[PDB]
């Protein structure tokens, strides 16, 4: 009883921000009751760390026989270096699923 | 959670439609993997989640099934495909593997030429006695060997090792070594190696009397 | 995409050695990594697993309370410290990436847990009684690296050198045999050339009927 159903990002596609706008990327992952989940992100920039943007707390929900694990990624202000491909990998030890998404930050006033 | 593969060995030729079965003790929905291993090197994932092919794997490999019953088919066998195939479950806590199914090169059925070797006198000086039984050039791979010392079936005190499928004649050979002390060896007289194989209509036993 | 392994070798019961597995070709930080072993002749057995940030660790009942899994994500490498080893831990250990299935496997590294020290082989003759069979019994050596040829490589046809096997004493035993025409026994001489480099033990045994 240690399996993962699917990992989805919200929003999933077509995220578009201006320079200096707050970026938000949640990462839901449905799993079984006994399953533990570990979130590791992958961002294109080299300015931020994994200790800033990724959530320190957790967000879990229980429903009948399915558990939800949620991890958020908050960036206070964005730049051209942040533009690229974001990926949220949710590893349980015995399994690891990942989903991709593209974000665009244009040079324009917010 | 037990995974049982059927059959243990499959004789095939180039171009054949080879099918391999994998059975689970309990239901696994669709979380079954297939791996290929050739002698000496590490395994490689062929198919995951029962039916989905991995990147780089040719389309001749295909998988199906659900629940307890699963199947791996090779549409048209190629020279690269001769290897061992393992199934692996991903439902319960411990991911268990199957026993493995060897796909080898089809050949004419060949009974083993059986030879028995008594311990050398050079060895008996060192207080130990090794009796070797050679099953040479046989096909298929499945063979059962039993040691008998004065009609006493020996178990736990023998070890066997099989060669890979030969490159020239596609046969196998097997060696079984019975280890005894000098004392126990000098006590008993008759030493028989009984072998059973498909190519033999009935079990053949090669034996020697200690002294000759 | 590669996964290179290193660190394995020879150990005596109780001792411990590090077992490295360096990734290159993909983002190491992200996937869960597992260890799977394979005993000589036996099938595959899942040993241990670990999450991407070393949060969730699991062990099999064969290795629980002895083996310790770990990883350094900055170095892009997987580790496995093996404490209090038994004779039944002698196997070929594989690191592997996990994503649905074990999609990427390392080359493999064999660890050997058996008790004896480095020791040269004793070569005993397997004397013959259409075709006739003879050979040499290379018994009681450690570790594995043992070459066997016949007549200095001049006799390769009809030769079968079987894989080695660990005895209960922890020493390896191997046999090499050759089938030859029964008529040419008294005339043609047959020498097996055994070489065990770990103990500098070259041996040439002449087998006779």
């Amino acid at each position: 009883g240690y399996r993962i159903y699917d990992v989805v990002l919200s929003p999933s596609h077509g995220i578009e921000l201006s320079v200096g706008e707050k970026l938000v990327l949640n990462c839901t992952a449905r799993t079984e009751l006994n399953v533990g989940i570990d979130f590791n992100w992958e961002y294109p920039s080299s300015k931020h760390q994994h200790k800033k943007l990724v959530n320190r707390d957790l967000k879990t929900q229980s429903g009948s026989e399915m558990k939800k694990f949620l991890s958020t990624l908050t960036i206070d202000g964005v730049t051209r270096s942040d533009q690229g491909l974001y990926t949220c990998a949710a590893s349980s030890g015995l399994m690891t699923k990942k989903n991709s998404t593209f974000v665009r930050v244009h040079e324009k006033p917010f | 959670i037990q995974m049982t593969q059927s059959p243990s060995s499959v004789s095939a030729s180039i171009g054949d439609r080879v099918t391999i079965t994998c059975r689970a003790s309990q239901g696994i929905d669709n979380w079954l993997g297939w791996y290929q291993q050739k002698p000496g090197k590490a395994p490689k994932l062929l198919i995951y989640d029962a039916s989905n092919l991995d990147t780089g794997v040719p389309s001749r490999f295909s998988g199906s099934g659900s629940g307890t019953y699963f199947t791996l088919t090779i549409s048209s066998l190629q020279a690269e495909d001769f290897a061992v195939y393992f199934c692996q479950q991903a439902k319960a806590f411990p991911p268990t593997f199957g026993g493995g199914t060897k796909v080898d090169i089809k050949r004419t059925v060949a009974a083993p030429s059986v030879f028995i070797f008594p311990p050398s006198d050079e060895q008996l000086k060192s207080g130990t006695a090794s009796v070797v039984c050679l099953l040479n050039n046989f096909y298929p791979r499945e063979a059962k060997v039993q040691w008998k010392v004065d009609n006493a079936l020996q178990s736990g005190n023998s070890q066997e090792s099989v060669t890979e499928q030969d490159s020239k004649d596609s046969t196998y050979s097997l060696s079984s070594t019975l280890t005894l002390s000098k004392a126990d060896y000098e006590k008993h007289k008759v030493y028989a190696c009984e072998v059973t194989h498909q190519g033999l209509s009935s079990p053949v036993t090669k034996s020697f009397n200690r002294g000759e | 995409v590669q996964l290179v392994q290193s660190g394995g070798g020879l150990v005596k019961p109780g001792g411990s050695l590090r077992l490295s597995c360096a990734a290159s070709g993909f983002t190491f930080s992200s996937y869960s990594m597992n260890w799977v072993r394979q005993a000589p002749g036996k099938g595959l057995e899942w040993v241990s697993s670990i999450s991407s940030s070393s949060s969730y660790i699991y062990y099999a009942d064969s290795v629980k309370g002895r083996f310790t899994i770990s990883r350094d994500n900055a170095k892009n490498s997987l580790y496995l410290q093996m404490n209090s080893l038994r004779a039944e831990d002698t196997a070929v250990y594989y690191c592997a990436r996990v994503t649905d299935a074990f999609d990427i496997w390392g080359q493999g590294t064999m660890v050997t847990v058996s008790s004896a020290s480095t020791k040269g082989p004793s070569v005993f003759p397997l004397a013959p009684s259409g075709t006739a069979a003879l050979g040499c019994l290379v018994k009681d050596y450690f570790p594995e690296p043992v070459t066997v040829s016949w007549n200095s490589g001049a006799l390769t046809s009809g030769v079968h050198t079987f894989p080695a096997v660990l005895q209960s004493s922890g020493l390896y035993s191997l046999s090499s045999v050759v089938t030859v025409p029964s008529s040419s026994l008294g005339t043609q001489t047959y020498i097996c050339n055994v070489n065990h480099k770990p103990s500098n033990t070259k041996v040439d045994k002449r087998v006779e009927p």
